[PDB]
C-alpha cells in the first residue's frame, strides 16, 4: 500500500549541470587555446 | 520605448501532449471528476509504463551504437564518428570532406535527436512529440541536407532498435509503429499555416504553423447536432453555461433557462441563437452586467460570446457606441451577428476560448486577454483593454516607477496602497532610469526645484504646510532663569514642535506608551537637534513595526520619503539607492541615508520639522476637485454675471 | 506578518475563543517540526550567497538573458537580479521559519508583478532562477526541509505567474 | 510569537537569524510543552480565576463598586469579569506564543485611550491582573507558575 | 495606423492650422520618394522568404545557442515560430517602408511585444539582432538593385531596434 | 536621456558588437549638423526670456486666459506659465542639441497631461503658446535650425493631444 | 555623450548651457574625425590587444589559471578574455561618445557586487584593463594614446 | 553578548525585559558551564584545527600557494595561519558570550574593506572557516558541535 508514495515520500534528486560556455564563444575558446 | 504595458503574465505553452497531460486535461475543460474512461487510460499506461521503461533504458544505453551504425550506412569516404557530438527509393551516399565539418556536426546530432526523441515518444506514450517536430521538418532540411538519405536513415535506425531489443510482440510494436510514425511525418511535407484573417480593418491578420496547433491542447468544440442522445445534448449545453457564464452554474446552483434548453435541443433555435437569447437573458445580465461598468461588461461579453478579449482601440470604441445606443440586449446582437463569430463558430459550434495555443495570437493585448481568459477576470472591475489602448497613443503616466499600486494615498496618516489581488487594478508602464516625475509644489509654483534649485529651503506662505522651526530659545538653555523661573514661557512651542515631529514621522499622534521620552528630553535639553530627534523617531521599533513591516519593500521606502522629505521619488535613480541600502544594509540605514541626504538638509535644517512640499497630481486631485473645495476657474469658462442693460 | 504560532491566536482571537483542543493540536504540530527549521535556517544563512551562485550558474549563466540584448547584461542589472534572488532566499527562509506564507504577500509579493511588468523583466526567466534555487537549496538543506523550502519558493514563483 | 520578532529584527538589518535569536526559537519549541500545559490550566479553571480575582478586587479596591465607581451595577460588574477574562485570555495567547507581542497588539495599545474614553481608572485594572496572578499560581505547581506570572507582571507593567 | 501623411495632418489638426509652405515640402518630399518606395517594396515582395531564412542562418551562426538545447529556437515548433516572427518583422517593415512612418510598425507590432516575449521565455537580444542583420540583407540587395534613394531603408529596421531593445544607457 | 550619440551606442551595445561602418556614418552625420545645433543652442541661450515674452504677447496676452476668470490671470499662475515656457523651451533645445526626443518623452511629457489636467491648466491654450514659441524661435535662429527647434517643439504638442 | 553629461548637469541647476560648456561641444565635433579614428584603430586589434593583455596578466597572476582560480580550465580562460573584450569595447564606445556614463551604466556601477557572486578577484581585473592599456598604447599614435589612457584609467580606477 | 543585546533592545523601546528575553538570559546562565566547556575544547586544541583546517585549504584551493596568490611563501602562510587562528579565537569569545557582537565588533565589521585593502580573496577566507568548523565538530561531541558550528557558521555567512 506504501507503493503510492511518490510527492509524499522522499523526493528523488534531479542532476542539474552546470552552464558551460557555448560555441558563441568559440573565438574565445581559440584564445584560451593559445594564451598557453 | 512603448509608454504603456498591459502586464507579462506568465504563459506555458504545451510542448508535446502525453497520456497523463491528455486523460487530466479531457474532464478538465468539462469540469468532471476523472471517469471510467478517463481512469482506464491512466490504468493501461500505467501498466504499459514499466515496460516503456524498459524500452528507453536499454535504448539509452545503447544510443552511441545505433547512431554509429546509422551514420556509417549513410555516410561514405571515411569515419562520420571521429566527431561525435530495408527500402532505399534512390539514395547516394554523401561524402564526409564534400559536406564539410559544420554541415556534419548538424547531421550527427540531428540523427542522435531523432533518436533522443524517440525515447521520450515512448515514455510519454503519445507520439505527440514526433507528430510536431517532424511534420514540418522536410522542407528546411531540403535546403542542405538530402530527403533520400533521411529516410534510409531512420529506416536503419527503425531496424537496429528493433533488433537490439526484440523481446515480445506487445513490446516491440510500441518501438516499431513510433518509428513508423516518425517516418511518415518526415515524408510528409510542410503543411499550410493557420492564418487568422482580421475580423475588420481595425484588427490585423496573423499566421500560425501547423506544428504550434499540434501540441497546445486542442480546446474541446462541442456542436448541437439535432439527432445527438440526450446525454452528450446535456455535455454541450453544461458546455455552452461554462462559456457564458465561466462555470457550470446549473450545476452549482441549479440556475438554468429549461425554455432555451429544450428548443435548442430539438433544433428549434441554433446554438448562435441560443447564445444570443442566453446573453440577454435576467441570468446574464445580473451577474455580468449589473455588477460591472460599461467597458468591463464590454470586455466581459468579448470573452463569452467571440471567445476572445478586444483585439484594437478601434473596436473598443465601436463597440462601446453599440452599448451606450441599445445596452446589452444590442451588444450581444452586435457581438453575435458578426463576421467573425459565424465564421470562427458558425451556427452549431459553441464557442471556446482562444488563446495562445488554439491560434496566432497578436502583440497588442497579450497580458490584457491573458487576464481576461483567467477565471479572476470578473473581479478585475477597472477596464484593462480601454486603459492601456488609451495609454498606447498617449506618453508615460503619472504614475511610480514601479507601478501604481507603489503609489500611496496623499492622506495626514495611514499607509494605504492599491492591493495587486483586491480589486485587480495593476497598470504596468515601462518606466527607464532618467525619467523624473512632475510633481507640484505646495507653496509658490516658482519655488520649483525642477525650474529653481535655489528656492529648496523657500518656506511655503500660506499656500503649502506649516513650518516648524526650533527658532525659539529651549527651556533651560543658559544659567539666566536661575532655579525658580515656574512660569518659562518658551515651554509650550518645543513641546508644540515634539507633537508635530512625532506627526511628520507618523502622520497621526501616538499613545501614551508609544512615545520615545528619552529623546523628547534630549531635545528639549539641547543635547540633540530635531534633524537628530526626526532621525530617532524614524529608527524607532514602532515605525518599523507600523510602516516598514506591514508594507512591500518599494511601498514601505516610497512611504517613508513622502514622510522625511515629504515629496514622492521623482524616478528610478532615488528609489533604487535606497532599495540597494535596504538590500544590503537595512531599514535603519535607509531611514540614515534619508536623513543624512543633502535635499533634506537644503529643505530641513538642524532645527527644521519636515513638512510636505510636493504632492502628486493624483494625490492633488484627491484634494481639488472634489464638490467643496474646488474654484469655478479650475475647469469651467467663466462668464461675467453682469445686470442687462434694460435694467 | 504572521507566523503558525499568531495563525492560530488570530483565528481564536477573531471569534473570541480560548486555545481549544484542535489549537493545541496545531500548536504542537509546529513544535514538533521547530528544531528540523531552525537547523534548515541556518544552513541557509551560511550558504547565502553559495545557494544564489550555482542556481544562476544552472540556468541563467551563459544564456540569452546574461548575453547582450538581455534584461541581465549590464552589471547594474545582473547585481539587480542577484540582489532579487538574495531577497527571494531570504523571505522563503523567514517563511520557513514562519511556517506560514504570509510575509511572502505582504513584503514580497504585494506589488512584484507590477513592479517587474513596469520594469520589463522576464517573469518567465525569474521562475526558472527561483526553480534553480530549489534545487540547489534542497541540496543542502535536506529532504523534509527541502519540501518546505519547495514549497516557499514555488509560492514566489506562483505570485509572480 | 517569538518567530515573528525574530524575524522582524532580521528583516530589520537585513540579515538571517543570528545563532543567539534561532537558539531563542529552538529552546521554546523544545520547551514549548511546558507552555501548553500553562494555557490548558488557565483555560480549565478560566471560571474560577475570574471569579475569585474579581472577589479579591471588590474587596481590596471596593470603591469600583460603590457609587461613583466605574464598574458600579450588575450590569457594569459583568462587563468588569468580561475584561477580566479578556486579559486572561491575551495571557493564554502570551504563553503559548513564548512572546509578549499578541498580548500588545490586541489588548496592551491604545489602552490608555480606550479606559480614559470609559471612564475606567488604569490602576484598577491593573489590580485586577495582580489579583489574577495570585489565583492562577495558587493553582499551577511552583516553577511552572514563575514563568507563567512574567507574562501577567507585563499586563500589570505597562498598565499602571 | 498612420502614415506619412496623416502624421502631418494630425499635427496640423491638433494646433487647428492650414497646411503651410512647411507642410507642401514635406508632403511634396513623400510623393518625390514614394516611387522609390513603392520599388522598395516590390524588391521585397520578390525576396521575402529567400532573406528571412538567410537572415535567420546568419542569427543561428552569430547566437549558436538558441538553435542549441535550453535555446528557443531548439525544436521545430520553435524554429517555425522563430521564421515566422522574422516574417512578421519584414511584413510590417514592408507597410512602413511605404508609409514613411513608425506608426504601424508601434500601433500592431511593438506595443505589446516586450510583454509577449517575456511570457514565454523568448530573447529580446537575439531578436533585435535578427531584425538588424535582416536591415543589412535589404540595404545590400537595395544597392545592388537600380534604386535612387536606400536611406529609408534603415529607418523601420531601427525603430524596431530602438523601441523593443533594453534600454542599455 | 539618450542623444544622437548614445542612441548609435545603445544600438551597437545590445548586438554586442563594435561600431561598424554604418554606426560611424550616423556618427558624422550628427557632428555636420552639430555645429549649427550649438550655434542655435547659444542664441537660444542668450535670448532665452525675449522669446518667451514674444510668444505670451502673441497667443497668451489681451485674451480670456489672462483676464478674470482665466487660469493665467493670478500672479503665481501667470509667473507659473512663464516658468512652463521656460521650460518648453529650455528641453526643446536639449533635445535639438541631442538630437532625440528621449529626454521629452522622460521629464517632459511624463505624466503632463494628468498635471495639467488636475491643476485645469489649458490643454489648447498652452500649446498655441508653444507654436508661438515655435514661430518665434525660427524668426529669431534661422530657416533651417528653428525648423530643427520645431521638431520637438510639435513633440511637445502631440505628447499634448 | 559629453552632450548628455553636460544636459544633466544644465538641468540641475535647471540653465541653459554654459558658454564654456558649449564650447566643449564644439571642441568635440570638430575633433569628432580624429576620436573615431582611435575607435577603428582600437576595433582594428579587437583579437589582438586582448590577445597580448591576456598572455601578459596569466604571466603576471598565474594564480588565475592554476588550479583553485576562478579562471581554471580552457572555458573560464574564454570567459575571463570574453571579459577582456567587451571591456576594451566599453572602452571604444567611451573615446566615441567622450564620456563615462556610456561606460559606467554597463560595466561599472555595481561591478563588485557582480564579480562577488562569480567568485572573481576584481583586482586581478582591475590589471587586465592595465595590461589592456599598455598594450593599446603600444598600437596607437602618441597624442591619441593619452586620450585614450584618460577613459582606460577611469575603468581601471572604479574597479580597483 | 547576549545579555548586552537583550538590554539594548529593551533600551531603544525604553522598556524593561521581556519575559522571554529574561527566560533567555537564564537559560544562556545555566547552560554556561556547557558553553564554557565548548571554549575549554577549542582553546586546548587550537594550534590542530588551524594547522589541519589549512592544509585542508591549500589542497582544495592551491591557487593561494601558488604564485601570484594572496598567501605565496612561507611568511605568508604563516600568516594566514595566524588570520585563522585570530578567527577561532573570535569564535571561542563568540560561544561564551551567546551572541555574534564580539565577533562583529572586533573581526566581521568592515573586513570587506580591509582584505581588499590586503587584495585577499575573502571567499577564500569563508571556505577556511569552513574547513574550521568540519575539524571541530569532528574534535568534541556532536551536542556541543551543533552548539559551536552555529557561531561558525555566522562568521562563514558574513564573509561570503
Ligand atoms: C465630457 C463631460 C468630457 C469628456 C468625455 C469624453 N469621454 C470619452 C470617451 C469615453 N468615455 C468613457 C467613459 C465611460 N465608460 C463607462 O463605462 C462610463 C460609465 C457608464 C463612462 C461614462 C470611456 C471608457 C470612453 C472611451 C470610448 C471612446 O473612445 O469614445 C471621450 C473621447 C476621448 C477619445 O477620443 O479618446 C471624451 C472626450 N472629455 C471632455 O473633454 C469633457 C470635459
Ligand atoms: C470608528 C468611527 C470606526 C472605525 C475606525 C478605525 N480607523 C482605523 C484606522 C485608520 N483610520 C484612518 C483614516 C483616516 N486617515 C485620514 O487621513 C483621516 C482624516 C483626517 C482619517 C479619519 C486611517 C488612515 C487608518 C489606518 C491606520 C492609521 O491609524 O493610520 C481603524 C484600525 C484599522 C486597522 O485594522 O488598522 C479603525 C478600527 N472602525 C470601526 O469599527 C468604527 C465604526
Ligand atoms: C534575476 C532573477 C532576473 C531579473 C531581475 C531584475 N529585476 C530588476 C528590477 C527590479 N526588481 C525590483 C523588485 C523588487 N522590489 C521589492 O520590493 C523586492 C523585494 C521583495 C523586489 C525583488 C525592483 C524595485 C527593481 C528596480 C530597481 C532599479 O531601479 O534598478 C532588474 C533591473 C532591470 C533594469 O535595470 O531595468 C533586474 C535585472 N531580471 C533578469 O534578467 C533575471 C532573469
Ligand atoms: C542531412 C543528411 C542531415 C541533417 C543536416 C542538417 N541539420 C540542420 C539543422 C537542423 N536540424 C533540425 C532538425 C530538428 N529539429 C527538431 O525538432 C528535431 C527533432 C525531431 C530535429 C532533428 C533543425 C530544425 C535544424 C535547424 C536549426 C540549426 O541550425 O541547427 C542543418 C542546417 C540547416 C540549414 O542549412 O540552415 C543541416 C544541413 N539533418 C537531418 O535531418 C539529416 C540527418
Ligand atoms: C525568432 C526571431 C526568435 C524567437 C521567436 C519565437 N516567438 C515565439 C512566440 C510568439 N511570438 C509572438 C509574437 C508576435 N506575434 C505578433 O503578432 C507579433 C507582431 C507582428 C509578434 C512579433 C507570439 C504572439 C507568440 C506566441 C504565440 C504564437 O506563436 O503565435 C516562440 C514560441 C515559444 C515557445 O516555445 O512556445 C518563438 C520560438 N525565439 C527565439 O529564440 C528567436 C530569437
Ligand atoms: C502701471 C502701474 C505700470 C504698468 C502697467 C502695465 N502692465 C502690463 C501688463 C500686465 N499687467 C498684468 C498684471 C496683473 N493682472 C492681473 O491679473 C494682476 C493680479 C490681480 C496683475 C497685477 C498682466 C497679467 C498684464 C498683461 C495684460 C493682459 O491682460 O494681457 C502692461 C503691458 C505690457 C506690454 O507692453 O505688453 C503695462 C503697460 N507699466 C508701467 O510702466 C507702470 C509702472
Ligand atoms: C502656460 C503655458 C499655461 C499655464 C501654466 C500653468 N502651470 C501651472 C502649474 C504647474 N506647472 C507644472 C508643470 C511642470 N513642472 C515640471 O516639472 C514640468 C516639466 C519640465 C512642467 C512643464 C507644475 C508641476 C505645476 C504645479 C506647481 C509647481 O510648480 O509645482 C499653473 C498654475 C496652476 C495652479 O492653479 O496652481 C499654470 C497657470 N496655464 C495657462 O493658463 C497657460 C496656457
Ligand atoms: C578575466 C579578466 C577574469 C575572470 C573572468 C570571468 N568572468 C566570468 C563571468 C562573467 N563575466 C561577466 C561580466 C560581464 N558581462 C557584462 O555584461 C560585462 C560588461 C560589458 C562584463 C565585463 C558576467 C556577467 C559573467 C557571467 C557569464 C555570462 O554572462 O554568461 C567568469 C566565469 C565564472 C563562473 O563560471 O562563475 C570568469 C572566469 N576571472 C578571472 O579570474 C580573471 C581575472
Amino acid at each position: 500500500p506504501s507503493q503510492v508514495a511518490f510527492a509524499s515520500g522522499d523526493p528523488i534528486p534531479q542532476n542539474v549541470a552546470r552552464r558551460t560556455p557555448g560555441p558563441s564563444l568559440n573565438r574565445f575558446k581559440e584564445m584560451a587555446r593559445q594564451v598557453k | 520605448s512603448v509608454k504603456a504595458s498591459g502586464g507579462s503574465s506568465l504563459a506555458r505553452p504545451q510542448l508535446y501532449q502525453t497520456v497523463p497531460v491528455s486523460a487530466i486535461s479531457q474532464a478538465e475543460q468539462q469540469d468532471r471528476f476523472l471517469e471510467g474512461s478517463e481512469l482506464n487510460e491512466l490504468t493501461a499506461y500505467f501498466q504499459s509504463g514499466a515496460l516503456r521503461l524498459e524500452i528507453a533504458e536499454t535504448l539509452t544505453q545503447n544510443a552511441d551504437l545505433i547512431v554509429s551504425r546509422a551514420a556509417n550506412r549513410i555516410f561514405t569516404g571515411g569515419s562520420p564518428l571521429s566527431y561525435l557530438e530495408p527500402i532505399p527509393p534512390g539514395f547516394r551516399p554523401i561524402n564526409i570532406a564534400r559536406y564539410g565539418p559544420s554541415n556534419m556536426q548538424k547531421s550527427l546530432r540531428d540523427m542522435s535527436w531523432f533518436l533522443r526523441y524517440t525515447t521520450y515518444a515512448i515514455v510519454a506514450g503519445d507520439p505527440n512529440i514526433i507528430v510536431v517536430n517532424t511534420r514540418g521538418l522536410k522542407e528546411v532540411i531540403e535546403n542542405a541536407c538530402s530527403i533520400d538519405a533521411t529516410i534510409v536513415a531512420i529506416q536503419e535506425m527503425r531496424a537496429a532498435s528493433a533488433d537490439y531489443f526484440r523481446n515480445n510482440a506487445q513490446a516491440k510494436e510500441i518501438v516499431l509503429q513510433y518509428f513508423d510514425i516518425l517516418l511518415s511525418e518526415f515524408k510528409a511535407p510542410t503543411p499550410a499555416n493557420k492564418v487568422r484573417q482580421g475580423p475588420s480593418n481595425d484588427i490585423q491578420g496573423l499566421e500560425l504553423p501547423q506544428s504550434y496547433f499540434n501540441a497546445a491542447a486542442k480546446r474541446q468544440k462541442y456542436a448541437m447536432k439535432p439527432g445527438l442522445s440526450a446525454l452528450e445534448k446535456n455535455a454541450v449545453i453544461k458546455a455552452a453555461y461554462r462559456q457564458i457564464f465561466e462555470r457550470d452554474i446549473t450545476k452549482a446552483y441549479s440556475q438554468s433557462i429549461s425554455y432555451l434548453e429544450s428548443q435548442v435541443r430539438n433544433g428549434d433555435i441554433s446554438m448562435k441563437e441560443f447564445v444570443r437569447r442566453l446573453a440577454k437573458s435576467p441570468l446574464y445580465r445580473k451577474q455580468f452586467f449589473e455588477p460591472f461598468i460599461n467597458s468591463r461588461a464590454l470586455e466581459l461579453a468579448f470573452r463569452h460570446i467571440l471567445g476572445r478579449g478586444p483585439s484594437s482601440r478601434e473596436e473598443v470604441q465601436k463597440y462601446f457606441s453599440i452599448v451606450s445606443s441599445g445596452g446589452l440586449p444590442a451588444l450581444v446582437d452586435a457581438l453575435v451577428d458578426s463576421q467573425e463569430y459565424a465564421d470562427y463558430f458558425g451556427e452549431e459550434t459553441v464557442p471556446y476560448l482562444r488563446g495562445l495555443g488554439v491560434e496566432a495570437q497578436e502583440c497588442r493585448n497579450w497580458g490584457m486577454q491573458q487576464d481576461l481568459f483567467s477565471y479572476s477576470a470578473p473581479f478585475r472591475k477597472v477596464p484593462q483593454f480601454i486603459t492601456t489602448f488609451a495609454q498606447y497613443d498617449r506618453p508615460l503616466p503619472d504614475q511610480h516607477v514601479y507601478g501604481s499600486g507603489n503609489d500611496p494615498l496623499e492622506i495626514q496618516f495611514g499607509a494605504i496602497f492599491p492591493k495587486e489581488t483586491r480589486n485587480p487594478s495593476k497598470r504596468p508602464a515601462p518606466f527607464n532610469k532618467d525619467t523624473k516625475r512632475i510633481l507640484i509644489h505646495r507653496g509658490p509654483a516658482v519655488n520649483n526645484q525642477v525650474g529653481n534649485p535655489s528656492a529648496v529651503g523657500e518656506f511655503p506662505g500660506s499656500l503649502g504646510a506649516k513650518v516648524f522651526r526650533l527658532n525659539g530659545g529651549l527651556p533651560g538653555a543658559k544659567v539666566g532663569k536661575n532655579t525658580g523661573t515656574s512660569v518659562k514661557f518658551g515651554e509650550s512651542s518645543t513641546q508644540a514642535l515634539i507633537r508635530a515631529a512625532y506627526r511628520q514621522v507618523f502622520g497621526r499622534d501616538l499613545y501614551e506608551g508609544q512615545r520615545l521620552s528619552v529623546a523628547e528630553i534630549q531635545l528639549e535639553n539641547g543635547d540633540i537637534s530635531v534633524r537628530e530627534f526626526i532621525k530617532r523617531l524614524a529608527k524607532s521599533e514602532l515605525f518599523l513595526k507600523l510602516y516598514w513591516a506591514p508594507h512591500y519593500v518599494c511601498k514601505a521606502i516610497e512611504y517613508m520619503h513622502r514622510r522625511l522629505l515629504g515629496r514622492p521619488t521623482y524616478g528610478r535613480q532615488e528609489m533604487n539607492q535606497y532599495f540597494d541600502i535596504a538590500s544590503k544594509q537595512g531599514f535603519y540605514a535607509v531611514v540614515e541615508a534619508m536623513i543624512d541626504s543633502k535635499e533634506y538638509s537644503d529643505a530641513f535644517g538642524e532645527d527644521t520639522v519636515p513638512y510636505e512640499r510636493y504632492l502628486t497630481p493624483g494625490g492633488l486631485q484627491m484634494r481639488s476637485a472634489r464638490v467643496g473645495s474646488l474654484r469655478e476657474d479650475i475647469g469651467q469658462r467663466v462668464d461675467k454675471e453682469v445686470t442687462p442693460r434694460f435694467v | 506578518m504572521q507566523d503558525a504560532i499568531t495563525a492560530v491566536i488570530n483565528s481564536a482571537d477573531v471569534q473570541g475563543k480560548y486555545l481549544d483542543g484542535a489549537a493545541m493540536d496545531k500548536l504542537k504540530s509546529y513544535f514538533a517540526s521547530g528544531e528540523l527549521r531552525v537547523r534548515a535556517a541556518s544552513v541557509i544563512s551560511a550558504n547565502a550567497a553559495t545557494i544564489v551562485k550555482e542556481a544562476v550558474a544552472k540556468s541563467l549563466l551563459y544564456s540569452d538573458v546574461t548575453r547582450p540584448g538581455g534584461n541581465m547584461y549590464t552589471t547594474r542589472r545582473y547585481a539587480a537580479c542577484i540582489r532579487d534572488l538574495d531577497y527571494y532566499l531570504r523571505y522563503a527562509t523567514y517563511a520557513m521559519l514562519a511556517g506560514d506564507a504570509s510575509i511572502l504577500d505582504e513584503r514580497v509579493l504585494n506589488g512584484l508583478k507590477e513592479t517587474y511588468n513596469s520594469l520589463g523583466v522576464p517573469i518567465s526567466s525569474t521562475v526558472q532562477a527561483i526553480q534553480a534555487i530549489k534545487e540547489v537549496t534542497a541540496s543542502l538543506v535536506g529532504a523534509d526541509a527541502g519540501k518546505e523550502m519547495g514549497v516557499y519558493l514555488d509560492y514566489i514563483c506562483s505570485g509572480l505567474s | 510569537s517569538i518567530v515573528t520578532k525574530s524575524i522582524v529584527n532580521a528583516d530589520a538589518e537585513a540579515r538571517y537569524l543570528s545563532p543567539g535569536e534561532l537558539d531563542r526559537i529552538k529552546a521554546f519549541v523544545t520547551g514549548g510543552a511546558a507552555r501548553l500545559r500553562i494555557a490548558e490550566t488557565l483555560t480549565g479553571s478560566r471560571e474560577t480565576i475570574v471569579k475569585q480575582a474579581g472577589d479579591r478586587l471588590f474587596q481590596k479596591r471596593p470603591d469600583i463598586v460603590s457609587p461613583g465607581g466605574n464598574a458600579y451595577g450588575e450590569e457594569m460588574t459583568a462587563t468588569c469579569l468580561r475584561d477580566m477574562d479578556y486579559y486572561l485570555r491575551l495571557v493564554t495567547y502570551g504563553v503559548v506564543s513564548g512572546d509578549v507581542t499578541p498580548i500588545e497588539e490586541i489588548g496592551l495599545v491604545g489602552v490608555r485611550e480606550m479606559y480614559r474614553s470609559l471612564g475606567t481608572p488604569i490602576e484598577a485594572v491593573a489590580q485586577s491582573v495582580r489579583e489574577m496572578k495570585e489565583v492562577a499560581s495558587g493553582l499551577m505547581s511552583s516553577d511552572d507558575a514563575a514563568e507563567a506570572s512574567a507574562y501577567f507582571d507585563f499586563v500589570i507593567g505597562k498598565m499602571s | 495606423m498612420r502614415d506619412a501623411v496623416t502624421t502631418l495632418i494630425k499635427n496640423y489638426d491638433l494646433t487647428g492650422r492650414y497646411l503651410d509652405r512647411n507642410a507642401m515640402d514635406e508632403l511634396k518630399a513623400y510623393f518625390e520618394s514614394g516611387s522609390a518606395r513603392i520599388a522598395a517594396a516590390a524588391m521585397i515582395n520578390a525576396n521575402s522568404a529567400t532573406i528571412v531564412k538567410r537572415a535567420a542562418a546568419q542569427l543561428f551562426e552569430e547566437i549558436p545557442e538558441l538553435i542549441r538545447p535550453s535555446g528557443n529556437a531548439y525544436t521545430t515548433r520553435r524554429f517555425s515560430a522563430c521564421l515566422r516572427d522574422m516574417d512578421y518583422y519584414l511584413r510590417y517593415a514592408s507597410y512602413a517602408l511605404i508609409a514613411a512612418d513608425n506608426n504601424v510598425l508601434d500601433e500592431r507590432v511593438l506595443q505589446g511585444l516586450r510583454e509577449t516575449y517575456n511570457s514565454l521565455g523568448v530573447p529580446i537580444g537575439p531578436t533585435v539582432r535578427g531584425i538588424q542583420i535582416m536591415k543589412e540583407m535589404i540595404e545590400a540587395m537595395a544597392e545592388d538593385s537600380s534604386l535612387n534613394s536606400t536611406d529609408f531603408i534603415a529607418s523601420p529596421f531601427d525603430h524596431m531596434t530602438r523601441e523593443l531593445s533594453e534600454l542599455s544607457v
